[PDB]
């Protein structure tokens, strides 16, 4: 729930801190540290702390323990700065952030999220989308076809 | 000074002048505004935590800022909330503050020191004294008749007239009573102590009485720092003895400081930067320090207008939370008058008709029906003249003419900042001249016999003789 | 990493545990051209100057965490969001010293146009506070205002406290320019702290000013409308900066004040582009300051005060502090918080009436509206006894011939304001460039004070008679100026003034 | 409007409203002056930075328009700030709000390119005498004494015009004195341009004069941007040898603009709907008119108050930020005079004072007492009749009539557009015939052969040759 | 108009009022005195328009009776 | 009430509202307390609502308004 916040720690992290193999910390201490207070004991017992260093301390290292110098760091300013108390986009603005140089994912034709590897425009779209394989799945893929002829031709001219 | 041990409210971490904030631990922080000895720049210097807080980090409130200082210095506090003096031992040295040396000589006081706030008695234990007292003028003494016990509320500031009501009503009023008081004083001038106090403190006048000193030179903290001082003296000294008078005066410091210092602490506003408990600190205040069982207290208020502000909270609480409800109108001192009093906006409890008379009533009903139709004829006797006049104009004008002209007169105090002389007058020349003057018997007289005269003894010789 | 801070935000969000910002120093987060933040400064007095990127002491406004505002002098627009600032030891450094009088002097040191080499005492204080109790009586001296009936009837003294007022477009600067070339020396260095000058202001006071008098002890710090925060509001402030070398140390001090409301503007940015609290015309209660220490410290000190205050150098003497601060009032406008606080804080008040100031009469003084404090108190014997009613002349003048378009006030009666009314209300009263001194209350209130020169005057008899009488009699006379080196009022006063009066007036 | 140097600085952020909120380098910010010429759209739209901060998004403020921009527009750096084409060349044509030009081509002549912020007041090697000027007219500077280089106030309704002042101005002062007299224009119509500008045919002037307005269908930051070309490109010719002398047109463009713009920022301001920086650009650039060791800087003063606002910054502003105030009603043009200037508060501090000479005191005294005077013996004895006119009603007629409907003599505007002559009116006959002959001597001129006189000299020998 | 709506008198229909259901509820009178100490005919607000314009009654007085000489106000 | 125009002129009924607008210190609370002999001495269950009061309101008025027949009323 940073919104605003969450560029600093998706934009801070993926290039002066990339230089020291932190690919793998930043996944798995986001991903565990701020997915291990997501029920309610940690979040309600952790976030109404009175000083930084239990809340860190206890929140980053009592559950696993699996961080170092990024994790206590990270964990202490941003617990004592007032960033670990929401902490939902960190996987998704750091991950999509972080994997914006060699990032690859399409859209859907009218049926499910098939996410192709084409990093540039029509680049394996034609021939993934195009050189069955797969042609029509059962979330209703060939059944959507129709949906532009069908919708264009009644809708356009439904007023006569 | 006696532990006054431990404390320890870390360092201060957030300083934003008097509201600072020194984060500690879980048990750091005062007691409804307790007292501190926080070490800043200077020495040990008071910090009442007014608003409290988790973490330690409290709205603290001090006298001075905190310009100086840097954001790490460690300080301390106290445990004990009020530690001053209350008694009658310090009457010839001036109480500095709280009650320390403010003068040539210094204040010890009573060692036991008691609560920082007055208290007052219930509804059936509140000895209201009924006795009349009258004054050394003629209209002040013949007009109205203040009651003791009960404090009357005079609205406006200086820079128009204070010193001439203030000198003459409070050397006539504290001469001509014969008794103990324990009046204080804040908020004067830079040399008034060399002027005001040197005679009241070597004319034999302060060897019974609490008396302070104070300039306009204080902080934010330090001119608001009356309560403590002015409540502990007037409801220890007002209970423990038989009679106290007093004489408060500059409200400017309470109602500016009091009322603006609000809006810097974190509250709201309320009218153009107005503070909020208006109606209980001056109902509160106002009223939690009257005549008790234990001995009366006929105290004196004195409100600080700003350039005749009669519509703020002062005169609105002045009015209905105090005794009488006098100002200071601009037409009685800008005409050249002797008394430079407004009489004609609020009167005592004793000018009805029971307990007034036919002097007070007859006076006061033709006074006011003479006052009111002259003083209201101008629309019809000011555009068009003299033109369509009859015997109204010329009996209202001559009686209120000459019965407001003729009632003025100087006090002591009053005679030497004119020019004139100053003669004491009686009730029964005052009292029933009115009969005379603004009928047709005493009516003969002219605009000079009737300037700077008593009552009938000035007005009968000067205008006979002269 | 929650606010974008580049390399604050990877280092503090990578290595927190070595955070390093105990120098006081540092550099700044912004730059909004004013409202600087500067970071770090932990160990900082808040308050004290520190010299920034380029000449300006900045000064911090308080010490909140480590963001504190700092606020330079001059426009920080042009630099770049990220100033590089230095250590904040203490502020308050100032040109103190009343060895500086004679050279230009400005608001930002000694430096000015031309004269920038201006030797003081030392850069110390200037934010003077208040006297004490009993250590501050006032000191009961003569002084020449510049006219008959300012200075026998509000005589003010050194160390005195009055509020002045004058009218716009009438007046209000100048006015009475033989102030400077009758006074000759106000005691010691003088001062004068004015707001909005220019060259025409400058060149024109300096050189009219200086060219008819002494200039050599005055020390005016004038501003133009290039002016900061610390050129324009903290100008009646800081200017008690050398008084401690001349109040406080056995002899007087001389000040002065113009257009001490035209600034009060400049604290808007303390209102307004800070965020704050406003009051009357967008104002908070800074200006209270002003009733605090100092407009509030025009007081003289008294025989103890001269010698704590210098650490052992009078020892018998008294100090006193003549500071009389002026204003332009708007046509008489006066009615707010700065003329209730300030006309209340001090012990006199006089205003100056539009009606004559406007039409070309030389008398800009009110009638019966001038209250100062000391008045008789300071006066000699030949204006406080002999010409101590002054009022009577202006109220009973004015009063009795005012009445509306009247016919005779008892004929005779009337004589005093209207046959030889004007003989000693209308002419004595100073034009431009006017000097006056013991000669003119002495010899006008001494000798046409019952019939010699006070009965048949008018128009040609009160300018006839006046000048014959003075020139005949001040020319043929030697004994007069004596009236000039004592007090006054007893029988060479009566015999001196009314033979030489009558023998030299009785043959015009 | 700068010179760029490198183009690079970055993309964008946000772009809602005016508020330029571009993303261009990190820590590399330019200055105040210097703008970022960014590639909105199609054309190169630039953007003051009125405030700079960090990260990249500066607090910055266009002119115009980005003519539809995405929210990643590119910027460009610069190295000189305020980097605008002018100078001392352009007299010739009309000129826009950037130094181009709103006529034909040529940039309203193109010639130097240095900064548009030029220096507002300085001393040192400026002229601190403060010489006075001389119009050459009979009721301008005969009236009153204006001074070399300064900002004169005006009031007044109808009555002269434009074609009057400009005309009359472009032709006398252009040849009594050495100097380029320009102009400006902040607030104005659309079709004035279309009719204003063929006067400019009409008295040869549009080769002398450098016409700067930017009428109103522009916003507050393209229209009121007109400071720099009359600062700019007057200071080419003021410091050079010549003297300028610009002109404005109202003060409703920069009070509204600023006001406006000023407050409705977000920011808090002045009171009575003000703004704070009316005291830095009306005494920054009220001062900055003044006389120079090169050439006196003049400006026509012609500001336009809010219907006699005083509690506004108006009267305070216009009152006090100027020197005289010439005020022009419809009795003195209504008669069928030449000049409407009337001489009743129409002068400065030193035309009627002692600060001059015997010429102008004896002058503007015999003038000023002779027509207050004389004034009312014309209008208030009108009501009841001529039968109680002895020689001062005769006197004081026939001199005033004839005094008041001769000195306004006719300058160089009706030269060429009427076809009356009288050239310029001389001091000495103005100032050394109306104090004597027009109060009791030399009875001889009538009403109809003593109009359209240059001054007294030519009205002499019309009272005997006509 | 909630908390001040307890200014009408019941009728004899009513059952419940007190004791249910005949008699103890009758003739049940709920008089209301609105008197407001304003100063000096002070009403220019919301609460004076309000209360003033969504009541049935309204009065005044002023100081010049009262002040004048007169013993009605 | 206790005057003449109150029970003619302007009177009111046993279950309504009317609301009064006294000036200051003319006729606010002293004219509903003083001129109000027929309210209580009549005998009828009314209910004062005294918002800020003292010692000298409550002294006097319960001195004055309990020494004239109503009291325990
Ligand atoms: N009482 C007076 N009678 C006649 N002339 C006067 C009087 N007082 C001042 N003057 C004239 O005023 C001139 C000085 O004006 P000054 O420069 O003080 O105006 P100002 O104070 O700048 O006006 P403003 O306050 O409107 O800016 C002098 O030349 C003097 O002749
Ligand atoms: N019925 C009446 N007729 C004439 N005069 C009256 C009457 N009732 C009271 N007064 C006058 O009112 C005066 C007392 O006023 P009081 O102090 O009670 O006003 P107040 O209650 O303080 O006003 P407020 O309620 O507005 O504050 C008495 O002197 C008395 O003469
Ligand atoms: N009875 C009176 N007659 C004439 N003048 C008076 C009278 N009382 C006061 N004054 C004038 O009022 C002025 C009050 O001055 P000061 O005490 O400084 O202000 P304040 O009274 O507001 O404190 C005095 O200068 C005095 O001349």
């Amino acid at each position: 729930e940073f919104i605003t916040v969450a560029r600093p720690y998706a934009k801070a992290a993926f290039d002066f801190a990339v230089e020291h193999q932190s690919v793998e910390r930043w996944q798995d201490m986001l991903a565990f540290a701020a997915e291990v207070t997501k029920n309610e004991q940690m979040a309600e017992l952790l976030s109404g702390a009175l000083a930084p260093e239990t809340l860190a301390e206890s929140f980053i290292a009592v559950a696993g323990e699996q961080l170092d110098e990024n994790g206590q760091n990270l964990i202490r300013v941003m617990a004592e700065n007032g960033r670990l108390n929401a902490l939902p986009d960190v996987l998704e603005q750091f991950i999509h952030l972080r994997a914006v140089s060699e990032a690859t994912a399409e859209v859907d034709v009218i049926s499910a999220a098939a996410l192709s590897e084409q990093q540039l425009a029509k680049i394996s779209a034609a021939m993934e989308k195009r050189l069955s394989r797969k042609v029509k799945l059962n979330a209703k893929i060939d059944k959507s076809v129709m949906a532009g002829v069908i919708i264009r031709a009644g809708d356009m001219v439904i007023d006569g | 000074h006696h532990h006054h041990h431990g404390m320890a409210t870390g360092k201060i971490v957030q300083v934003i002048g008097a509201v600072v904030d020194v984060e500690f631990p879980q048990d750091a922080v005062p007691r409804v505004y307790d007292a501190l000895e926080v070490q800043n720049g200077n020495e040990r210097l008071v910090l009442e935590v007014q608003q409290q807080l988790g973490g330690g980090i409290v709205r603290t409130i001090a006298m001075g800022s905190s310009d100086g200082l840097r954001r790490g210095l460690d300080v301390k506090d106290l445990e004990h909330p009020i530690e001053v003096p209350v008694g009658k031992a310090t009457l010839g040295r001036i109480m500095n503050v709280l009650g320390e040396p403010v003068d040539m000589k210094g204040e010890i006081g009573e060692e036991e020191r008691w609560a920082i706030h007055r208290a007052a008695p219930s509804y059936e234990e509140l000895s209201n004294s009924q006795e009349l007292l009258e004054t050394g003028i003629k209209v002040i003494d013949l007009m109205a008749p203040f009651a003791k016990g009960g404090k009357v509320g005079l609205f406006g500031g200086a820079g128009v007239g204070k010193t001439v009501n203030m000198m003459e009503l409070i050397r006539n009023i504290a001469i001509e009573h014969s008794g103990y008081s324990v009046f204080a004083g804040v908020g004067e001038r830079t040399r008034e102590g060399n002027d005001f106090y040197h005679e009241m403190t070597d004319s034999n006048v302060i060897d019974k009485v609490s008396l302070v000193y104070g300039q306009m030179n204080e902080p934010p903290g330090n001119r608001l720092r009356v309560a403590l001082t002015g409540l502990t003296m007037a409801e220890k000294f007002r209970d423990e003895g038989r009679d106290v008078l007093l004489f408060v005066d500059n409200i400017y410091r309470y109602t500016l400081a009091g009322t603006e210092v609000s809006a810097l602490l974190g509250r709201m506003p309320s009218a153009v930067g107005y503070q909020p408990t208006l109606a209980e600190e001056m109902g509160v205040l106002q009223e939690r320090i009257t005549s008790t069982k234990t001995g009366s207290i006929t105290s004196v208020q004195a409100v600080y207008v700003p350039a005749d502000d009669l519509t703020d909270p002062s005169p609105a609480t002045t009015f209905a939370h105090l005794d009488a409800t006098v100002v200071l109108s601009r037409q009685i001192a800008s005409l050249g008058i002797y008394p430079a009093v407004d009489p004609l906006d609020s009167t005592s409890r004793q000018l009805d008709p029971l307990v007034v008379g036919q002097e007070h009533y007859d006076t006061a009903r033709g006074v006011q029906s003479i006052l009111q139709r002259y003083q209201e004829l101008k629309d019809i006797i000011a555009i068009l003249g003299m033109d369509e006049l009859s015997e109204e104009d010329k009996l209202v004008v001559a009686r209120a003419r000459k019965i407001q002209r003729f009632l003025s007169q100087p006090f002591f105090v009053a005679e030497v900042f004119t020019g004139s002389p100053g003669k004491y007058v009686s009730l029964k020349d005052t009292i029933r001249g009115f009969k005379g003057i603004m009928e047709g018997e005493y009516d003969h007289l002219p605009e000079q016999a009737f300037y700077m005269v008593g009552s009938i003894e000035e007005a009968v010789e000067k205008a006979k003789k002269l | 990493n929650s606010t974008e801070i580049s390399e604050l935000i990877k280092q503090r969000i990578a290595q927190f545990n070595v955070v390093s910002e105990a120098h006081n120093e540092g550099t700044i987060v912004s730059v909004s051209d004013g409202v600087i933040r500067i970071h770090g400064l932990a160990d900082a007095m808040q308050g004290e100057m520190i010299s920034l990127p380029g000449n300006r002491y900045a000064i911090a406004l308080n010490l909140e965490r480590d963001s504190v505002g700092a606020v330079v002098m001059g426009p920080y627009a042009d630099l770049a969001e990220g100033m590089k600032v230095k250590a904040t030891g203490r502020i308050l450094e100032v040109p103190v010293g009343r060895g500086l009088l004679g050279r230009v002097v400005n608001t930002l040191g000694a430096p000015i146009d031309g004269k920038g080499p201006l030797d003081h005492d030392g850069f110390s204080a200037v934010e003077a506070i208040a006297p004490g109790v009993i250590e501050r009586q006032s000191v009961d001296q003569p002084v020449q205002t510049g006219y008959k009936a300012v200075d026998s009837m509000i005589p003010i003294g050194r160390g005195q406290r009055e509020l002045i007022i004058g009218d716009r477009q009438t007046g209000k600067t100048a006015l009475a320019i033989d102030a400077i070339i009758n006074q000759r020396d106000s005691g010691i260095k003088a001062i004068y702290v004015a707001i909005g000058q220019k060259a025409s202001t400058i060149s024109n006071v300096v050189r009219k000013l200086e060219e008819h008098g002494a200039l050599a002890n005055t020390i005016v710090v004038v501003a133009t409308a290039s002016e900061s925060a610390a050129l324009q509001y903290l100008a009646p402030y800081a200017g008690a900066a050398m008084g401690e070398y001349f109040r406080d140390r056995g002899e007087d001090a001389l000040i002065i004040y113009d257009d001490l409301s035209k600034q009060a503007v400049a604290y808007r940015q303390i209102s307004l582009l800070l965020r704050r609290p406003p009051g009357r015309e967008a104002f908070p209660g800074d200006v209270f300051y002003l009733h605090s220490r100092l407009l509030e410290r025009a007081a003289r000190v008294n025989a103890e005060y001269v010698e704590a205050f210098t650490k052992g150098e009078v020892k018998g003497k008294t100090g006193s502090l003549t500071a009389l601060p002026i204003i332009e009032t708007q046509a008489g406008d006066v009615s707010a918080f700065v003329p209730t606080n300030v006309i209340s804080i001090t012990d006199g008040q006089i205003f100056l009436e539009t009606n004559l100031f406007n039409a070309g009469i030389r008398p800009a003084v009110n009638p019966g509206i001038s209250v100062s404090r000391v008045g008789g108190a300071a006066q000699t014997k030949i204006m406080k006894k002999l010409s101590g009613g002054i009022r009577t002349a202006l109220a009973q003048y004015r009063e009795l011939a005012a009445f509306s378009q009247f016919a005779s006030d008892l004929d005779d009666a009337t004589r005093n304001q209207l046959d030889h009314g004007q003989k000693v209300t209308e002419l004595l009263k100073q034009k431009q460039y006017a000097p006056m001194s013991v000669a003119q209350q002495s010899l006008v209130l001494f000798a046409a004070e019952r019939g010699y020169l006070a009965d048949v005057e008018l128009s040609k008899i009160g300018s006839f008679e006046a000048a014959l009488l003075a020139y005949v009699d001040r020319d043929h006379a030697p004994l007069m100026q004596e009236i000039n080196q004592t007090g006054g009022y007893n029988d060479e006063i009566e015999g001196k003034l009314k033979g030489i009066l009558d023998s030299f007036k009785a043959t015009q």
